[PDB]
């Protein structure tokens, strides 16, 4: 090899080897459901155990393809199915299974380890681009079994951490059709909002009534110099946020929420 | 400059030293007095110099220093976590 | 090249495989046999039932093999009048005439050997080779007095000087050389043997030819000599090549690497042969010795126990206020020894003399502070004890303890480590088979003596009393403060960087020959770090300094270093303290002798021309006085 | 290097395309030391 | 030849001429050029004996599928004929034909195949390092035996269970029988068995002969006495002349000293008010943070002066003392350093007036704790630092004076009736050097010293009070490497005469035979040899004799000129020779080693036993 | 070492007619160490 290439035989879960390595970006995928599924353990003590680890390196940005739901919990016939009484992901084309948890106690575990982290889902759906590593190596594709990924990663998303980042809260449930709010501190009274729902300028707040959603609202507190934000949505997804700051052309990109269907429960 | 933390005598001298009402602490505005409250800027603790955004040693009582020294400082020390010395200091 | 020489197994110069090739022997190359050989050393056997006819192997002699060992002739050449004289030895054994030169394969192995064919290659076997090295060795061992008297003779007068020339009538040296020459010495027997023995060696000695009468230089090592002879402005090569290697060696030892590496570093790669240490325990301070354990002053009940040794002889003891213990956990092999001589342990209620003194080792789970009543004391016994005996003091009526050299020896293997609650301590204290009254004995222990602790190990490394398994070398600088340092273990990591360092400050000051406020090639790599290190942005006030001032303040810098290799652990040290200079200074020592090119100091050559030309001026003195006298005819 | 003064006839030292690539491999040496032991020479 | 290959870019040559001469590159040998580079002799030989260091396992290597063809360094170099030299001029002076030439990638790849070998040979070279090991397989002399089905039984009994031998027996055995030429395997298909090693010249180097001891110990143990010599540097120590402090000095070593029990007529860097003052009074310091500090003197206070003094570093260790008095208490007390500088002496100090300039540059609080004696407390140990760099001063003002003084301190005023104690220097100071190119002699800098007079002039109580960077440690430290190599070059007993005492026994016959002042005496040359004898012998003992005042024969300057050049005159002289006593009890102590050897093998072959014969 | 089986072979290691008898005159090397001094080489 020509620059540094380092293989290294030992488990990346266990203790007194993350003080000596060198990285920036760290990226785990695919891995820590079946290393979890292996040590009998739940998910939430994985994650616990991963971060506890991660903590101590010198990485700047994470990448963890994570076992939770990003929608109602529905089962993929054949594909996939959910135990929700017992949190476990069954996959039956490989007679595989493995646990699960929710958005709840990941969010919690990673702001406590970092205070001012910013935790983005990478939305991956809808999107086309992937298909350039798939048509260009002479490989085959269908539209079904497009559709089935997208439907899987629905579940399995990429939970991508900014170690140094900018903290917001959410105040609201993320339901379509009720209130949800953003608390965005650390901005000024001359500072502008925009959000982005799959590559279209959702809303802004420069133009408030110009909007694209069913009602958004933005007021700004001098005292505690923070911008609150009360929306209520009509689709669910995805949705990312960006900060214009001054008169600067290069934008300071938030994180990104999802926004939930209503309930599925029917009777005659 | 690069700077490294203190050991465990020198802390315990400063709180010896902290609750019987000699620290001497350095604040920009003041100097070495005591007098008028500020924000601190240096601390002695157990005969050496401690720049107190980081808590790491700066200096020694060997050399007389005017002002906090150019270093490599990381700040991630906020006034709340230390305020209690302070208050011990005044209040003896 | 080397190895053994191969041939063909038969084929028909077709060898296409290493399978058709098959190592040579002496019966291929009949003339590299023992019946062949020429013989003129008279050391085989002329009668034929005597000599051997079997099948040796054969291997290639190199080069470099040749050349010494036809020096090693030459050096027996040196005395052929003496060896003329006791009859050995007289023709010379001609290294040259024993090898066999043939064109063949050459390698250590077939596959090698095949794809190397090599022509006029010089080959022997062992038993010749074994005869050669004997023959010289014997001729070696047949002159060692004659040696050891031409030397004395030698050495007796200086007949060199260091630069210049000097002279003597030979008449003088004669009378004294026969006045102070001792009498066994074999030069008195064997005269001109031993003038044209010193006339080879020195080309200053030097005798005329009485039948013709030409007197002229004789020696035959004159292009050494003028490797070793100095210029009148420069030292001479061969001390400048030597000094230069040397410091290089250094370098190489002290492993300048493993001292400078920013991740963790193993502890058996990290240590070296330590050195034991002295304490005293009872003058120590708890919170700076965190190896110590103490149970809570102003404690007003004393308790006593009772505890059986190997032997299941049992012994009554007492623990009260202030008695100290040692944790014997996390602290790597050690052996302990203890001696109490100076002390007097004297009171009116008690007299240490006739009594006995152990150690004392305990396991429990209960931290020693949260000890009474002697339910808490655990499994317990005593390791070792010794009888004490009191002797007349200096100060007027009072009376102390002869020596002791108690020992015990610490090995956490065999002790069983299951639960990790255990604790184990020990503790040196008085004991006796009558229980010992409280009011009579009053002093917690008899930890109020000198202390000596040695490693056990070799692959073991503490940091602040506790071991660890791997240490980074650059976390370690400026990180001790001078009470810390006395109160570590043996086997603490700051004492193998302190030795490993020293190494490169022996180096530097053979190297280096500056003075006082002086820049030297060794002193910049910390300049260039203070310049871009003043020019950055930090935290506080920034100050800038000229070049001048950056250069005084490197070079005290490492002078600070070489005279005290110790400050680069040492806290809050002026300069020496920051991680970037260890680094560069470190890194740039090698450099820095790589590139020397035969040279030395201006300031060392002229002091050694003058030196040298005192010497010369001094020798010339003595010659003068012995020529007076001791008159010429 | 040379400082303070910039030739270019030849080599421009303070000119634009050198290189300054330091590597293992390169290194750096002179001729420290030799074998200049009196048995070895004679 | 060396350096690199130039080409003529004219017809016109000389000696010295300018142009002419142009590099070579790989388009002259007959996309990418690189330089070319000559190669010398000694590369060629050691780059082919480690390429057959890895030969030597050329069996396991073809087990395991690694380095099918063999690196063969004598194909990368390409022969041609050019001028050859590092720079221009020395090319126009030279020619040569069919030199050898590489470039650097090429040689680079050649040393990474080596060092990928060497690399996947490791466990392979540890586990037949140990197979060696575990049973003496080689003796000191003579020739000791040991049937082989014993020693493969014991090797099967105690190998490691992953030594990798127990996976290649046969190959393990050839590699074996490549390296030592004792073990050898009889050939099964003709029955014929014989020495089949690959090392036999430096086999008869390490041998030794029926009497004499081997040749490569004689020429180490010599190389590494000169060595030791050389360093010893004898030129600079043998002076008469001034030479300079830098060159003269060597790393120093820290000293302990105890500042009360010292008397001041030997010590010069002391300065004790006169105790005839008979008053004390008190005074207050400001510290660097604007602290105040109360401290009292009085009469017989010392204090070190740090006029003279290089740039040293003191650290204070009270531990053991009492320091208890009827109205003191040493218990949550403090001591600590004070640094004085004033243009008034100290034998006038009366007032505060006359303090100058002062400072606390460092203080610690003092912790008692019960001692072995009844009713005394002892205090724990301190280590009080200072670092004495004088160029932080103002060293402009000569009127200036300086004083370092360590006592107790308080924020409120002492009572004097409370403490008479002068200071706190009763206790151990440690003094160690920061600087080390300056010298000092009886306790003054120095800025060059005459090594020819240092000898013979101190009385042992001057040698105790000298400072750390004295020039006598520095001869002390410069001798001891010429007594050791001395020491290793000899073996004479009592009285027995050397090539290395006799210098001495010239010097002092010449000596008698001179004419001075007192009453004139004669000796003949057997008690001038004893003379000189017991005199090497006590150098030897103690390298610290040449010094010391009034010595039997090395206080005198001749004697230690004449040793000096002795040594160097007498080690250059050898011929690969050793002492007749030493070679004797060589021999000895070998055939015992072989015979304890026998011993072992005997008692292996007891156990693990062999077949019995078949028929 | 070890013991083992072949149909065909030529040596045997727990077989009969094997040498061990160490020597001073054989003793063992294999490359305790080269010279490679960067003045030497260049």
């Amino acid at each position: 090899w020509n620059v540094r290439t380092t293989f290294l035989e030992l488990d990346y879960l266990s203790d007194g080897w993350i003080t000596g390595v060198r990285g920036d970006i760290v990226t785990c995928m695919l891995s820590l459901g079946a290393a979890a599924a292996g040590k009998s353990m739940t998910f939430d003590a994985a994650f616990q155990q991963l971060i506890k680890v991660l903590s101590k390196s010198t990485a700047n940005v994470v990448l963890v393809q994570v076992n939770c739901p990003t929608d109602v919990v529905r089962s993929i016939k054949g594909y996939l199915e959910i135990d929700s009484t017992n949190k476990r992901y069954r996959f039956p084309k490989f007679g595989r299974d493995e646990p699960y948890s929710d958005m709840d106690a990941l969010e919690k575990i990673c702001r406590t380890a970092w205070p001012n982290c910013s935790i983005t889902w990478v939305p991956l759906s809808y999107d086309l681009r992937w298909t350039r590593l798939a048509l260009l190596e002479s490989t085959t594709l269908s539209s079904a079994s497009i559709r089935i990924a997208e439907l899987m990663y629905k579940y399995m998303p990429i939970m991508r951490i900014d170690i140094h980042g900018l903290p917001m809260e959410k105040r609201g449930n993320f339901i379509v059709g009720q209130n949800c709010s953003l608390v965005i501190p650390g901005f000024n009274a001359q500072d502008v909002f925009n959000c982005y729902f799959n590559s279209a300028l959702a809303f802004s707040t420069e133009d408030v009534n110009a909007a694209m959603i069913p009602q958004v609202s933005a007021q700004f507190d001098a005292t505690k110099g923070e911008w609150t934000l009360d929306m209520v949505f009509s689709d669910a997804g995805i949705y990312t946020m960006q900060a214009l700051v001054g008169s600067n052309a290069n934008p300071v990109s938030l994180g990104s929420f999802v926004v939930d269907s209503p309930d599925v429960d029917i009777t005659d | 400059m690069e700077v490294c933390l203190p050991n465990g005598h020198q802390v315990v001298d400063l709180i010896n030293n902290a609750f019987e009402g000699r620290v001497s602490i350095y604040s920009a505005q003041e100097g070495w007095d005591k007098t008028i409250s500020a924000q601190p800027d240096m601390m002695v603790c157990g005969g050496a110099v401690v720049c107190m955004h980081c808590l790491g040693v700066v200096g020694s009582l060997q050399r007389k220093l005017k002002h906090l020294p150019h270093h490599r400082c990381n700040q991630q020390i906020r006034h709340q976590d230390y305020v209690d010395v302070q208050f011990a200091d005044r209040v003896t | 090249p080397g190895g053994v020489p191969w041939i063909a197994v038969g084929d028909e110069t077709s060898v296409t495989s290493p399978g058709a090739l098959r190592r040579m022997t002496s019966k291929d190359i009949p003339e590299t046999a023992i019946i062949n050989t020429d013989n003129s050393s008279g050391a085989v056997p002329s009668e034929s039932a005597l000599v051997p006819y079997i099948d040796e192997p054969l291997v290639v002699v190199t080069e470099h093999a040749i050349t010494n060992f036809t020096k090693a002739e030459m050096a027996l050449e040196f005395n052929r009048e003496f060896l003329d004289k006791m009859r050995v030895l007289s023709v010379s054994p001609k290294y040259s005439d024993l090898l066999t030169y043939v064109d063949c394969y050459v390698g250590v192995s077939a596959r090698q050997a095949l794809n190397n064919f090599q022509k006029q290659v010089p080959v022997i076997t062992p038993t010749r080779q074994t005869m050669y090295v004997d023959s010289i060795q014997a001729a070696l061992k047949a002159l060692e007095k004659w040696e050891i008297d031409l030397r004395v003779a030698q050495t007796l007068l200086p007949t060199n000087v260091p630069i210049g020339e000097v002279s003597c009538p030979m008449q003088s040296v004669v009378k004294l050389l026969d006045d102070q020459l001792p009498d066994d010495s074999l030069i008195r027997r064997y005269p001109k043997e031993a003038a044209v023995a010193l006339a080879k060696r020195n080309g200053g000695i030097q005798w005329m030819d009485v039948s013709e009468g030409t007197v002229m230089n004789e020696a035959v090592n004159a292009v050494a000599a003028s490797a070793l002879a100095p210029s009148a402005s420069a030292p001479p090569l061969e001390e400048k090549s030597k000094l230069t290697e040397q410091a290089m060696d250094l370098v190489t030892a002290a492993e300048p690497e493993i001292i400078a590496s920013l991740a963790p570093v193993p502890a058996p790669v990290f240590a070296i042969p330590p050195k034991p240490a002295d304490y005293n325990v009872r003058t120590l301070r708890i919170d700076e010795a965190t190896w110590l354990r103490m149970i809570p002053k102003s404690m007003n009940t004393p308790f006593q126990i009772q505890v059986t040794d190997n032997t299941g002889t049992n012994w009554h003891l007492n623990l009260r206020g202030g008695t100290r213990v040692v944790n014997l956990d996390q602290i790597a092999p050690m052996r302990f020894v203890l001696d109490l001589g100076g002390k007097s342990y004297k009171e009116t209620s008690w007299d240490p003399n006739g009594k006995k003194v152990g150690f004392i080792v305990f396991q429990s789970k209960i931290p020693f502070e949260l000890w009474t009543a002697a339910s808490q004391i655990g499994q317990a016994t005593v390791v070792n004890y010794v009888q004490l005996y009191a002797e007349d003091s200096s100060f007027t009526a009072q009376s102390i303890i002869a020596t002791t050299s108690l020992a015990y020896n610490y090995e956490p293997e065999q002790l069983n480590k299951t639960d990790p609650e255990m604790n184990y301590y020990l503790l040196a204290t008085f004991i006796d088979s009558a229980a010992i009254t409280p009011t009579n004995m009053t002093q917690p222990d008899v930890w109020d003596a000198l202390l000596t602790m040695s490693p056990l190990s070799a692959g073991e490394v503490t940091v602040k009393g506790a071991v660890v398994s791997e240490v980074v070398p650059a976390d370690l600088i400026g990180s001790y403060t001078p009470e810390s340092l006395n109160a570590s273990l043996p086997n603490d990591a700051a004492r193998c960087m302190i030795d490993r360092a020293s190494k490169i400050a022996e180096a530097i000051k053979i190297d280096d020959d500056a003075g006082p406020d002086e820049y030297s090639p060794n002193s910049v790599p910390i300049q260039g770090q203070l310049a871009i290190s003043q020019l950055e942005t930090g935290y506080g006030v920034r100050i800038f300094n000229p070049k001048g001032i950056l250069s005084k303040i490197a070079s005290r810098a490492m002078q600070a270093f070489i005279g005290d290799p110790s400050t680069i652990i040492t806290q809050a040290a002026p300069v020496l303290s920051d991680k970037n200079n260890w680094i560069a200074l470190a890194q740039g020592v090698k450099t820095s002798l790589r590139t020397k090119s035969l040279s030395a100091g201006v300031k060392t050559a002229v002091s050694k021309l003058s030196s040298s030309e005192s010497i010369q001026n001094w020798t010339q003195g003595f010659l003068d006085k012995v020529s007076a006298h001791f008159p010429a005819p | 290097m040379g400082n303070a003064s910039s030739i270019v006839q030849t080599i421009n030292v303070t000119g634009d395309g050198n290189v300054f690539k330091p590597s293992a491999e390169t290194s750096s040496t002179a001729v420290p030391s030799l074998s200049l032991s009196p048995g070895m020479l004679n």
